[PDB]
């Protein structure tokens, strides 16, 4: 299964990295790419869309086979969430709270 | 922060001219 076992947890405790006013789990934005309907211009401006989905599948797939992949998929993600919103969003704000996060997780980890 | 109300995301005004 690769590093597929330590990706699951690793995502699961994000998943449990909740906002403190009301609850929602800072992954929800991440979970998924935008829709092109939604977003007509989001596949135009982010040049490397990346979000939790495709790295759990990268994960399993064996595409991404160490977590130094993981923790450049992730870091791609976070900018591209900072580089899209207004900062002070609310996915601005779950961007840089769940980067301070996995920071820490990979320091542990390392 | 609380999440926008419809879930949608806060695409930067500048953007608009990429």
């Amino acid at each position: 299964l690769g590093i597929f076992p330590t990706v699951e947890k690793l995502v699961e405790e994000m998943r449990e990295q909740l906002d403190e006013v009301d609850s929602h789990p800072r992954t929800s934005i991440f979970e998924k790419l935008p829709s092109k309907r939604d977003y007509p211009d989001y596949f135009k401006v982010i040049e490397k869309p990346m979000a939790i989905d495709i790295i759990l599948k990268n994960c399993k797939n064996g595409t991404y086979k160490t977590l130094e992949e993981v923790r450049q998929a992730l870091q791609t993600m976070f900018e591209n969430a900072r580089f899209y919103n207004e900062e002070g969003s609310w996915v601005y704000v779950d961007a840089d709270k769940l980067n301070e996060f996995t920071d820490e997780w990979f320091k542990e980890h390392s | 922060t609380a999440r926008k109300s419809t879930g949608g995301k806060a695409p930067r005004k500048q953007l608009a001219s990429y």
